[PDB]
């Protein structure tokens, strides 16, 4: 309904002033002000977004009167006052709003609490984002009849979100639940949701996490419970979760982690463990083996030692970070069945010497960091099976360039010159190794 | 500072017209980034305003700079 | 320290404005396993507008595609 020709028909009645700002189109409301109750900004048949500036419910009467906007996806609202004891619905009715399945409304100038009521009408949303600084209470009975919605986000400094607000979800496959207060889950929530797929618990207060929390969540793929203030897990805490593909624990304060914490999660593909903000000395035995489908491992900081058992028959890994940890070796059996790993890190660790059958099977290893270390040489042959090497970082370390320690370095760095990335240099004289000539 | 459907950022601005040039202002400042809890300890995550010079300053972007 | 590389040019409307413009557009965010799970960080070159209308360059700012 609404266009470039709709867009000429306002601008000299001196009401509400669109101008076209690329793509999109601007409407002040009042006309010439630098303090306009309503700002919008419309890109036809995708979206509408409507920027509020009230003091109190009754500058609603200020609303650009008539226009047509027609279908739109997407509703943003931003710094809007929830319209009392009447629906949203019927600010998008005034504004002629039609097959919205995105709402955002995005505030700090509420003036009450959320309500069912001001959800009407829109129960067919696909798309729901409720967004707040201030200090809320959540009706159980909000989202009732939102049988059609797949994606909610809220972020209103929630403590405890009630078990009946997840009632007739049975649709959602996407939870961002992120920057709220919650310390507990809530019961009983995921026997609710069949198709959950994506659930973000990211900077919560769950710090006491069990088995019993995820009952039902058995169609879930994605967890990501980083920042929640965890210092420890039980071994059993993700039983539940038979499909989890990605798990994040990151920035959070483990000084240990159980023995068999992936048991029953035989379909991860990435495991990130970054910025600990506490040292985590070491990993369980096998803690990230006999996973057929485990590709990528992220893991950050403070590891001191890994056990040999680690990564054992998981042979689909194809990246590893391990850098900027504090290991001062690797056990030789470490990357025994790492076949297909592509990438590794262990760039910024303190490791002092490195196992000569490392590298004996990760054939298909392109890329090496191995820079900002405390190695003064490498095993004979160490390099030799790494037939699909295309880069390698070896510099920052304190090379010991004495013939004939220095031998298998330096001839190895001329034979594959193009492969080394920055310039790895002898501990005192700072000259490059590969320009050591040691005798025959 | 509305954004595509399926984007998010780590800071919000507020679009404006100045007499026309568009500007583009941080949503308050100086205030942490959204999505920047999984950062070094080091790293202090803030929404910088950001400015582009003609030939005078206008404020164009809010970018989330992280501080050491 | 920024998520996105970019470089200070100026560009000329057809007087000079000194800009912002991605080294590498449309290309990954630095930081990108820092993330929360199901955003895609990419480094999106953003635009401001001036009136003959011209679309200037402004930053390189990281988006989280969903
Ligand atoms: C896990 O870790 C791995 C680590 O390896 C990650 O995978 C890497 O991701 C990188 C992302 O940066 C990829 O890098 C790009 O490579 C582009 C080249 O393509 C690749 O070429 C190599 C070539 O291999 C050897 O090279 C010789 C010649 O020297 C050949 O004779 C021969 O082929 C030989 O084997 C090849 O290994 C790659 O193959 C792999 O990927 C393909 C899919 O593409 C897949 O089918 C295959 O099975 C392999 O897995 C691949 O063919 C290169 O063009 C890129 O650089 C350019 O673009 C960037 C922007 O994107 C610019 O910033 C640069 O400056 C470059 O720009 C120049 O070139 C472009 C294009 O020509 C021009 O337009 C410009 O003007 C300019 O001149 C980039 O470096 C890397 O390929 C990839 N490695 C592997 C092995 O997959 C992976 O991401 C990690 N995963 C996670 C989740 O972290
Ligand atoms: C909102 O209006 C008031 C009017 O007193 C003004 O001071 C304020 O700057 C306006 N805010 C915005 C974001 O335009
Ligand atoms: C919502 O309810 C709580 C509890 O009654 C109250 O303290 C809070 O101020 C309310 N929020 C708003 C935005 O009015
Ligand atoms: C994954 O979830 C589907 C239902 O969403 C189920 O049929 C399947 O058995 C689950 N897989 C595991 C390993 O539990
Ligand atoms: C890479 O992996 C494949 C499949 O796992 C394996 O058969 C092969 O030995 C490896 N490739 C090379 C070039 O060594």
């Amino acid at each position: 309904s609404f266009g470039r020709d709709a867009c000429s028909e306002m601008s000299i009645d001196g009401l509400c002033q669109c101008a076209p700002i690329m793509s999109e189109y601007e409407i002040i409301c009042p006309a010439n002000a630098e303090n306009p109750t309503f700002r919008l900004t419309i890109q036809p048949k995708d979206y509408v977004q409507i920027m509020c500036n009230l003091t109190d419910t009754t500058d609603y009467q200020q609303l650009p009167k008539k226009l047509r906007i027609g279908e739109v996806d997407r509703v943003q609202m931003r710094r809007c006052m929830l319209p009392g004891h009447t629906p949203i619905a019927s600010i998008l009715d005034y504004l002629g709003i039609v097959s919205p399945t995105t709402l955002i409304f995005e505030s700090d100038n509420l003036g009450m609490n959320i309500t069912r009521q001001h959800l009407d009408r829109l129960h067919g949303l696909k798309r729901f984002r409720f967004t707040t600084r201030r200090l809320t209470h959540i009706p159980a009975n909000l989202l009732t009849d939102m049988r059609n919605l797949s994606h909610l986000e809220l972020r209103a400094n929630i403590e405890e979100m009630p078990s009946h607000l997840f009632d007739d979800l049975e649709n959602l496959e996407s939870i961002e639940f992120g920057s709220n207060k919650l310390r507990q889950m809530p019961r009983g929530i995921f026997g609710k949701m069949p198709k959950l797929k994506q659930l973000n618990l990211w900077s919560n207060q769950l710090h006491n996490l069990t088995k019993h929390d995820f009952e039902g969540a058995t169609s879930v793929l994605g967890i990501d419970i980083h920042d929640n203030g965890i210092e420890q897990l039980p071994h059993d805490v993700f039983a539940h979760l038979t499909n989890v593909t990605d798990i994040n624990l990151s920035a959070n304060l483990f000084r240990s982690l159980p023995q068999g914490l992936f048991d029953h999660n035989k379909h991860l593909n990435e495991v990130r463990l970054m910025n600990n903000r506490v040292p985590l000395a070491t990993l369980p035995s096998r803690l990230f083996a006999n996973q057929p489908e485990l590709q990528i491992l992220r893991l950050r900081a403070e590891l001191q030692s890994l056990p040999g058992d680690l990564f054992e028959h998981s042979t689909q890994i194809t990246n590893i970070s391990l850098g900027d940890n504090l290991l001062k070796t690797l056990p030789a059996t470490l990357l025994e069945h790492q076949v297909n790993l592509l990438s590794l890190d262990l760039s910024n660790n303190r490791l002092t010497h490195l196992p000569d059958s490392l590298f004996a099977h990760t054939t298909n290893l392109t890329d090496l960091r191995l820079a900002s270390n405390q190695l003064k040489s490498v095993p004979d042959g160490i390099f030799d099976r790494l037939t699909s090497l295309q880069k390698i970082w070896l510099h920052t370390n304190p090379w010991d360039c004495s013939c004939p320690r220095i031998d298998y370095l330096s001839r190895w760095l001329n034979k594959n010159s193009q492969k080394e990335q920055g310039s790895a240099k002898c501990s005192g004289s700072g000259k490059p190794v590969r320009s050591i000539i040691c005798p025959t | 500072g509305v954004g595509g459907s399926d984007e998010r950022f780590l800071c919000r601005s507020i679009r404006k017209l100045v007499y026309a040039i568009q500007i583009e202002e941080c949503e308050g400042a100086d205030q942490p980034c959204d999505f920047a809890a999984n950062f070094p300890q080091s790293y202090n995550p803030i929404c910088k305003q950001h400015y582009t010079q003609q030939t005078f300053k206008i404020p164009s972007c809010c970018k989330c700079a992280l501080k050491t």
